[PDB]
């Protein structure tokens, strides 16, 4: 699915996110999953009351994901017709 | 001497193939500038052997 | 499905953890799983007072947790 | 074997639908699916604590649903059958 | 299924989430959870507004969808002409008969 | 001028301008409607794909959807600005003779050699209505209300039917045989009919008597469907005849206008709507602009 691929593209970029929590976090993200798990670095949390904090090292788990927010340019990025039997959209040259 | 023309013949001279147009892929041409300019995805080689 | 989670680099780790009730917990990383239930050692509670108890090796559910950090780089 | 078949067959008439959220939906079904996502044509949808506004293509995500409240010239026991 | 959802597909959006949020963009790409994809997307918390640009939503958070404004955006026969002359019949009557 | 502009392999049939005034079409045995510009006077499409000929034209008032009417029973769709197919109306089990629409290009009227009437939607592919007679039907007008249909049989008889009754409301009489074609004013007040005794007839829309019929405009073995037409203004009536004349009348029952031209018979006279010019298509492969200055 697209929705999982366009997030595994913005690795390495920063992104913003918010949980059920209720805080956002802002970092360059290092790993992505199909489950929604995260690994980020220097993170900038700011939660309901506005306190700003540091993190090092982060882990998630997605079903705490509210919504991501996305560099601008990953709206030209090619959004692929997949497949039946396919796990990953990619490009396809055979069949189909 | 009699080979050379008198009124020249236009002639293009092609050395290789290349193509007219930008051929069209799957990709948009303005993402792989996205990538080339804006990011670390981009990497670069030699194929060798 | 069952994407085993990338938490090999976290083995034997120090660990600061955020669950569900807004508590946390700092151990040891020793194991995980599937749905991110996860095994630590050297146990100790953050309270909201901030008392710290220890406890001891402890084996927190993958529903609850939010997060996971790293104390030192 | 789901009584989830039976709602395709409920597709053309109007329906107040109520949501855990808290809301209510006046509006004609277009169709339903197997995962209850609904998509409804000439909706006045009111939420919880505002005033009515109309909507012309509303769809919900199925989840939410608490239940419909279907019209009463509807006969039950033909659409109970395959 | 899913044959509506592909029809919504590149249409300005109004999107209400649990949160009570309302998000607003086209739909670039879709999901078996419905998780959504927007673009150049604007919250209005309520007399508000703020600037996100790409957000991806995920399938617990969302609740109802709904359409803000519409999708965004034989050479020549054989025929030929000529000018006038009307020429006068000598005969008159049907054509078949004579 | 005058511009005989020659095109079709065989019979061409009908031949009209759009509702604005700035193209013809036509289309008759070849199995290709020619689209055409008014004023450089050159082709455009060769609409392809009608596997029977061609009986009736018409635009779509949106100037850029065109109906056809096949002999293969179809009743096509023609994207005029791209060229290509939309649908195959599917319905009757016969050839069909005339086409006819509204201002609303939604609704559309055909009729069959199975002596059947059947109003068509554009978005269903269906019919929404078959009104079955006896004789197999020719021709067919509707009126600028959307309300009135008038359908042309094999007893001389125009009966009249609306789309809320359907019923036999009123029949015109004194037509002794045949009608090739019925033509609704710019008003909505009046009718025109050929029919085969050569009587050039005017008809009331509302009381429903006669006016004014004409006389001098014959048809013979051929048995080509002859065609009719009210002026812009409704002071002139276009008549064709297999007597290779435009019959052309004053409408207070006086000939002015008699242009020969054509080789062959005259099937389907037009005007345009503004400048006054007339379309005169024949079997011959030919057509007209005849002009006043």
């Amino acid at each position: 699915s697209l929705c999982i691929k366009l997030l595994h593209e913005t690795q390495g970029h920063i992104v913003t996110m918010e949980l059920e929590n209720g805080s956002t976090y802002r970092g360059k993200l290092i790993e992505a999953e199909d489950n929604m798990n995260c690994q980020m670095r220097d993170i900038s949390v700011t939660a309901r009351d506005g306190r700003v904090s540091h993190l090092d090292q982060v882990y998630i788990r997605g079903s705490h994901i509210r919504f991501l927010i996305v560099p601008d340019m990953l709206r030209n990025a090619p959004m692929f017709k997949v497949g039946p039997g396919r796990s990953v959209p990619l490009p396809t040259r055979g069949r189909r | 001497p009699l080979s050379q023309p008198i009124i020249e013949p236009i002639r293009h001279k092609r050395i290789a193939i290349e193509t007219t147009n930008v051929p069209d892929t799957v990709y948009k041409k303005e993402f792989l500038f996205g990538l080339l300019t804006g990011t670390d995805d981009v990497r670069s080689f030699i194929v060798a052997g | 499905k069952a994407g085993a989670p990338d938490l090999k680099k976290y083995l034997d780790r120090q660990v600061f953890v955020q669950l569900n009730g807004s508590r946390k917990v700092y151990g040891v990383l020793r194991g995980y799983d599937i749905f991110l239930n996860i095994v630590l050692e050297d146990s100790i509670e953050e309270k909201v007072d901030g008392e710290k108890v220890k406890i001891g090796s402890v084996a927190i559910r993958g529903n609850s947790v939010i997060m996971i950090e790293t104390l030192d780089k | 074997m789901k009584l989830v078949r039976f709602l395709m067959k409920l597709t053309n008439e109007t329906v107040s639908i109520e949501l855990k959220n808290g809301t209510i939906v006046h509006g004609t079904i277009t169709s339903v699916d197997m995962q209850m996502n609904t998509h409804l044509k000439a909706v006045k949808m009111t939420v919880k604590g505002r005033e009515p506004v109309p909507v012309e293509t509303l769809s919900i995500r199925g989840n939410n649903i608490r239940y419909y409240i279907l019209p009463d010239s509807l006969p039950l026991d033909t659409l109970l059958i395959d | 299924g899913t044959t509506k959802m592909v029809s919504l597909l590149n249409h300005s959006l109004n999107v209400t989430t649990k949160d009570g949020r309302t998000f607003v963009g086209q739909l670039l790409a879709f999901d078996g959870f419905m998780n959504l994809v927007l673009s150049d997307c604007q919250e209005y918390r309520h007399e508000e507004k703020r600037m996100l640009g790409l957000v991806i939503l995920r399938g617990e958070f969302i609740v109802s969808l709904s359409v803000q404004g519409p999708p965004p955006m034989l050479l020549s026969g054989p025929g030929v002409a000529r000018p006038a002359g009307r020429g006068i019949p000598l005969g008159q009557a049907p054509v078949g008969l004579a | 001028p005058n511009l005989q502009m020659f095109g079709h392999t065989a019979e061409v049939l009908v031949a009209r301008f759009d509702p604005s005034g700035s193209y013809f079409a036509s289309g008759g045995m070849d199995r290709q409607i020619l689209l055409w510009n008014v004023f450089d006077v050159k082709n455009y499409g060769v609409l392809n794909g009608c596997k029977g000929a061609i009986t009736d034209l018409q635009w779509s008032r949106d100037s850029r959807v065109v109906y056809c009417s096949s002999s293969d029973t179809h009743l096509m769709s023609w994207d005029a600005v791209s060229g290509q197919k939309i649908r195959k109306h599917k319905g009757h089990a016969g050839v069909v003779n005339a086409l006819d629409v509204l201002k609303v290009s939604e609704l559309l009227t055909s009729v069959s050699d199975d002596c059947t009437m059947k109003v068509w939607d554009s978005r269903s592919k269906d019919c929404i209505k078959t009104i079955e007679e006896k004789y197999p039907l020719t021709a067919v007008a509707i009126a600028q209300q959307g309300t009135q249909v008038f359908i042309g049989g094999i007893d001389g008889a125009i009966k009249i039917w609306d789309l809320r009754n359907n019923h036999c409301s009123h029949v015109l009489k004194g037509h002794k045989d045949i009608i090739t074609s019925l033509a609704i004013s710019k008003d909505g007040s009046s009718l025109l009919s050929n029919s085969m005794d050569n009587t050039v007839r005017i008809f009331d829309v509302k009381a429903q008597r006669q006016l004014q019929i004409f006389e001098g405009a014959i048809h013979g073995q051929e048995h080509n469907l002859l065609g009719v037409a009210w002026s812009r203004n409704s002071r002139f009536v276009g008549a064709g005849s297999s007597d290779k004349n435009v019959y052309v009348w004053s409408a207070t029952g006086d000939l002015r206008y008699v242009l020969p031209g054509h080789e062959g018979s005259v099937n389907h006279v037009d005007f345009h709507p503004h400048q006054d010019i007339i379309l005169s298509c024949s079997s011959d492969r030919t057509i007209f602009l005849g002009e006043l200055n």
